[PDB]
């Protein structure tokens, strides 16, 4: 049979790449980590170095506090019993304040106040990380596409835990911190709003989520198929088109009638993915605020 | 018409069937034996859908729905109007999807590239076959398959799902979802990265692959690499569909209860099963 | 209804997004041409994108796309029919002429540079510290073609320094010269490296590189094109 380039045949290892300097403040770049031969079979083997600035540390600090608040609460629910902790780990849940409390911050710690505290930390952790993805790109002189795409995901999250609850009038509308509990919240949310399948934004969100797996399967396979011509080196193919970019394009033009360019396929990719959370955020935001029953809404419109 | 660089690639050869009898294009489309085959199946499938619509009494794409036979028909053939149409249309679709894959293969041969694409497309076909053939056969009836209607097939997902409580508890479903989410995350990041390198800040020269690496290294302490990301993208989306087919081929075949009950192999475990406290004590 | 205005607006946005994406994806290869090379009447409903520029690093110049599109190289192919839609058959040796699955593009006759301006690809024997860290080492191993005959032996591995990956295997032929073989077109085994695309006698036909320590994009394309083309033009053996 033939080689498929899914896993490398022979790994090669040389001096670690410290990375481009550009305007990065090397004072915050860590040292290089060890090589993982295990990772080397599928991708690069080099670990690190990593960059940690004021914003990253803040993000890490907040994130850990978020994790700590949820954890400490889980232990309390387990009665500080390690055995009960491990068995009900997925059943534990840090719920939002009850409706009675509205959007108040006066909710008692054991009845929602701790959820608010954990959310504060998560809110700081995510936005700090977002500033970080922007700053890491800026320092290398790169475009801010990553920070912008990240904003789309953040948008769904913002709507689920903060924007919609506020417009709804109570934190009780927010998502609980629990493995299975947030799953039940998701199921209940759909039943409560008349079947989310009929929320057109949910449908669109599904199309893009499905479309993302379709597109990356198409793209991943395409690049591997032309890797025999150096297809994965996309930036150079963009600067000076090679037979790899041409064959890839022709495969699709001959198959479906149209094709992309080495650069354009990535615009299709960034938008296919971004639209997932973008449409999803809108659909959730409109739920209960403007539309109470999607099935019914759909029969009239 | 042709792309300015296409001509040198439109040579004869690569076919698997029919020699050069179908070795030609129509506009940008390559035909091939499997191309005429796709046209055949697709045409017949579309005509039958139209027939089913004439029978339904509507021309609205929002209402047309081709339902499979009733469960009582088991795995037998049914009358056109009572599921037969769905059976024949399902055969035409399978033929069309498979022919489409083999046509891609011919295209791969003529262009001299790997066969990763049709190989990947096969997972989607297997997922389709799982819901329309494998699962139905194992459950004993075509009626367990989904109907062909824009909205009716969604109702099918809903009914099938709730038949087992909250489907979120299907462990294989959890895995598939994680792959789907992780995939969209990876596609977004990869598109962003390349674009951010090729379209850098204003007043800057186009970035290099090294910048991409340095970027992900600074951000998360690891860069999988240009080759790795395409390998990962393929693996994430294929794994997602694999666990999808898996979470469905086991539902109603080796599992029949509410999926939430599955998680007891962990909770009701003899020892801590009785320890007071927690959520389950 | 707000939900109604929203969804309606989204579909408008989406049509505009698709319009943008398709035109962005026409920055190469367009306008479409007739099989005789002249511009084609039908160019589709999507218009040609307005020029964009890329300023290449290391004083390598600037690329503008779309722009004057030309295959700066002869194409040894001939039309097979009067009407459009039929194959164009090779006039000579497809493999040597670089057509069909053996095609190559007239890329810059320069080496791809890494972020620091150094050659991206380099033979291991010229890259300090590089070595095989896992898997079978093909060096010193005999290279066998689809004819089962040995075409030569592996004398080195050309590595993509930045990515730290094997891209080419340098094979020494009987005459004593060497050629590069794409890593993804070979199968390294315990006792030998098998190449299904070429027969032992066709390795000599693999385009050669000028420098013994570097390889240009133009050469990489000729090498890769030629080798992949063997799958169709060297299969009979
Ligand atoms: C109500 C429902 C309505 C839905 C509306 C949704 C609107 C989505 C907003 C999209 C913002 C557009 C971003 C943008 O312009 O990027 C520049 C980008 C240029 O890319 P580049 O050259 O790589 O970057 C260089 C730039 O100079 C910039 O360089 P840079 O590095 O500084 O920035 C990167 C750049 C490139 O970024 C992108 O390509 C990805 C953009 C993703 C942004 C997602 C933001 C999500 C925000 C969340 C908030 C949700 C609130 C919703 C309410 O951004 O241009 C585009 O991406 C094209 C946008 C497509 C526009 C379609 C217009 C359709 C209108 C229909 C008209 C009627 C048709 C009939
Ligand atoms: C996989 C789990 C379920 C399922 C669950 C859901 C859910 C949940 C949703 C959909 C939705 C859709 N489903 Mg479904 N769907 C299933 C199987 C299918 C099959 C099939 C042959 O297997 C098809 C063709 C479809 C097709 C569709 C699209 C009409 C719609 C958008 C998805 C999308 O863009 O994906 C990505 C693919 C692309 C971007 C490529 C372009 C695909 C085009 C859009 C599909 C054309 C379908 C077409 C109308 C069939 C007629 C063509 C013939 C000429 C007659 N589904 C199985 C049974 N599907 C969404 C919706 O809004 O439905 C109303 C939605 O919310
Ligand atoms: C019974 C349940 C209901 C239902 C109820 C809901 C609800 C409720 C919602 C969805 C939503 C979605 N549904 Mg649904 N859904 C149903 C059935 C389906 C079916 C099906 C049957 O086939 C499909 C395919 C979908 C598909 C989808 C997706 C398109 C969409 C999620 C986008 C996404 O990627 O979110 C995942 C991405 C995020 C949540 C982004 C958040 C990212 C944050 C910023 C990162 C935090 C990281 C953190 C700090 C810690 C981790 C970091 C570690 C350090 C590494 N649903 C049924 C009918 N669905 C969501 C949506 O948008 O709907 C419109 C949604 O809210
Ligand atoms: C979008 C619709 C629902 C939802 C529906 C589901 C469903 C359905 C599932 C998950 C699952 C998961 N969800 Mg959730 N989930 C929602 C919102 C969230 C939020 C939040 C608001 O920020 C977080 C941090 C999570 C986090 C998680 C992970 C623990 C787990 C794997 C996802 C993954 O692959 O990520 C990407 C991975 C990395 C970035 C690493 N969900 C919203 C409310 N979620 C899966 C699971 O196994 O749950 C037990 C699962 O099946
Ligand atoms: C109330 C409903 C239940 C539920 C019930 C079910 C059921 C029932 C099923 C799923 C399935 C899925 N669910 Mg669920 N699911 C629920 C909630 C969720 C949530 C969430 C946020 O809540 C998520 C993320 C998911 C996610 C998923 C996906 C993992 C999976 C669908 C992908 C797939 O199978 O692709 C596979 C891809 C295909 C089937 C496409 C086939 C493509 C064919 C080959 C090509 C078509 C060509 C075309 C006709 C030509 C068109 C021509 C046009 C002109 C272009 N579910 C709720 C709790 N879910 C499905 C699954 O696993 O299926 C195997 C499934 O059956
Ligand atoms: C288009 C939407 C998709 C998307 C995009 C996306 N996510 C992103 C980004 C982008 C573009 C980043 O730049 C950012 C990142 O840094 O990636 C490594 C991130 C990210 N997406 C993450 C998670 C995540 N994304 C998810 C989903 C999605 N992200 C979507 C499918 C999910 C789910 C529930 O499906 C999760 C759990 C984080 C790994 C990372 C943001 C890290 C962060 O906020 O850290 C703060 C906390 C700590 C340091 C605590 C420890
Ligand atoms: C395995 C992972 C993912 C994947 C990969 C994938 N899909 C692929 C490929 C790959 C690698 C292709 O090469 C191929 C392609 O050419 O892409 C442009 C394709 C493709 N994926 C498609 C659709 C698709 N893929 C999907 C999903 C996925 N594809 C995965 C997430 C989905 C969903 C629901 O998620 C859909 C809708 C097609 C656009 C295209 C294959 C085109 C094809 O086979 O054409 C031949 C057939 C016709 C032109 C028509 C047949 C007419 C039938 C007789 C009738 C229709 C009956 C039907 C069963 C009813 C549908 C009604 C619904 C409302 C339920
Ligand atoms: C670097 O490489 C690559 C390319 O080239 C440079 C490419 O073009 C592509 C191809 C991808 C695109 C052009 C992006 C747009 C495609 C999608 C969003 C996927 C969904 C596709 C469709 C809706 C089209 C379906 C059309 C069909 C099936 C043909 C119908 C007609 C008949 C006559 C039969 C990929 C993946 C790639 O990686
Ligand atoms: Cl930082
Ligand atoms: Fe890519």
């Amino acid at each position: 049979a033939e080689y498929q380039n899914i896993f490398s045949q022979v790994q090669v290892r040389g001096p670690a790449d410290l990375g481009m300097t550009e305007d990065v403040n090397l004072a915050n770049r860590s040292g290089v980590g060890p090589f993982s031969t295990l990772l080397g079979w599928f991708g690069n083997a080099q670990l690190g170095p990593i960059y940690l600035g004021s914003l990253g540390v803040l993000s890490l600090f907040s994130g850990l506090m978020w994790f700590f608040t949820i954890g400490i609460w889980f232990w309390y629910q387990a009665g500080w019993n390690p055995a009960v902790f491990l068995r009900d780990l997925f059943f534990f849940s840090l719920e939002p304040p009850a409706p009675e409390y509205g959007l108040s911050f006066a909710a008692p710690l054991k009845e929602g106040g701790l959820w608010l505290i954990a959310s504060f930390f998560m809110f700081v952790a995510v936005w700090s990380w977002w500033g970080r993805t922007y700053l890491r790109a800026q320092a290398l002189g790169m475009g801010k596409h990553t920070a912008w795409a990240f904003l789309s995901a953040i948008w769904l999250w913002m709507v689920l835990g903060f924007i919609r609850p506020i417009l709804m009038g109570s934190w009780s509308e927010a998502v609980p911190y629990g493995i299975f509990s947030h799953l039940d919240w998701t199921n209940n949310f759909s039943l409560v709003h008349g079947n989310l399948f009929y929320n057109p934004f949910h449908g669109l969100s599904i199309a893009f989520l499905y479309g993302s797996a379709l597109l990356f399967a198409m793209h991943g396979a395409t690049i591997l198929a032309v890797s025999r011509f150096g297809g994965e080196r996309e930036l150079e193919q963009i600067a000076d088109r090679g037979t790899a970019a041409e064959r890839a394009a022709l495969f699709w033009r001959w198959t479906m009638g149209f094709n992309a360019t080495m650069e354009g396929i990535h615009r299709w990719a960034i938008w296919m993915a971004v639209l997932v959370t973008l449409t999803g955020g809108i659909g959730i935001l409109l739920s209960g605020t403007v539309v109470d029953n999607w099935y019914v809404w759909g029969q009239n419109h | 018409a042709l792309l300015s660089f296409e001509r040198k690639y439109r040579v004869p050869g690569g076919t698997l069937v029919g020699g050069n009898l179908f070795d030609f294009w129509v506009g940008p489309f390559y035909v091939g034996f499997f191309g005429v085959a796709t046209f055949f199946f697709a045409a017949l499938g579309i005509i039958l859908i139209a027939w089913s619509a004439v029978l339904q009494g509507t021309w609205n794409p929002q209402l047309i729905s081709v339902y499979p036979p009733a469960l009582e028909y088991g795995l037998g053939g049914a009358p056109l109007a009572k599921g037969g149409l769905w059976q024949i249309i399902t055969i035409c679709a399978t033929g069309a999807f498979v022919s489409w894959a083999l046509r891609e293969v011919e295209i791969c041969r003529k262009l001299g590239i790997g066969y990763h694409i049709p190989f990947a497309f096969a997972f989607a076909i297997l997922a389709y076959l799982t819901l329309v053939l494998f699962r139905p056969v194992m459950m004993g009836a075509w009626g367990y398959a989904f109907p062909y209607g824009i909205w009716t097939h969604l109702d099918w997902v809903s009914n099938t799902g709730y038949t087992y409580g909250n489907f979120h508890y299907n462990p294989a479903h959890m895995i598939a979802i994680s792959f789907f989410f992780t995939n969209a995350l990876a596609l977004a990041l990869h598109g962003a990265l390349v674009l951010s390198a090729a379209n850098p800040e204003k007043g800057k020269e186009m970035r290099t692959p090294d910048h991409e690496d340095t970027f992900f290294r600074d951000l998360v302490g690891y860069s999988i690499g240009t080759l790795g990301i395409h390998r990962l993208g393929l693996l994430l989306s294929l794994s997602a569909v694999f666990f999808s087919a898996l979470c469905m081929i086991i539902t109603g075949t080796i599992w029949f209860d509410q999926w939430v009950d599955w998680w007891q192999w962990w909770v009701k475990l003899p020892w801590w099963a009785n320890i007071p406290g927690g959520i389950n004590g | 209804d707000l939900a109604s205005l929203a969804i309606y607006s989204f579909w408008i946005f989406l049509a505009g997004l698709i319009y943008y994406l398709q035109t962005e994806n026409m920055r190469e290869g367009y306008p479409l041409e007739n099989e005789d090379g002249t511009p084609a009447a039908n160019q589709g409903p999507f218009p040609l994108p307005k020029p964009k520029t890329f300023i290449l690093p290391h004083g390598r110049g600037t690329l503008t796309v779309p722009g004057p599109e030309s295959e700066d190289r002869p194409i040894a192919l001939a039309r097979t029919a009067v009407s459009e839609g039929f194959p164009h058959a090779p006039t000579g040796d497809p493999m040597k002429d670089g057509v069909g699955p053996a095609s190559w593009v007239a890329r810059r006759d320069l080496p791809e540079l890494d972020g620091h301006g150094h050659n991206k690809i380099k033979p291991m024997k010229a890259a300090a510290g590089f070595h095989v860290s896992a898997g079978k080492n093909p060096i010193g191993l005999p290279v066998r073609g689809c004819d089962l005959e040995i075409a030569g032996k592996v004398v080195d591995i050309w590595v993509d320094i930045p990515e730290q990956m094997a891209r080419f295997l340098e094979v020494e032929l009987k005459d004593g010269s060497t050629r590069l073989l794409p890593m993804q077109m070979v199968k390294v085994q315990s006792n030998r490296v098998h190449v299904n695309a070429l027969s032992s006698d066709l390795f000599a036909g693999i385009p050669t590189i000028k420098s013994p320590t570097e390889v240009t994009l133009l050469e990489e394309d000729k090498i890769c094109g030629y080798v992949a083309g063997g799958l169709m033009y060297a299969a009979p053996k």
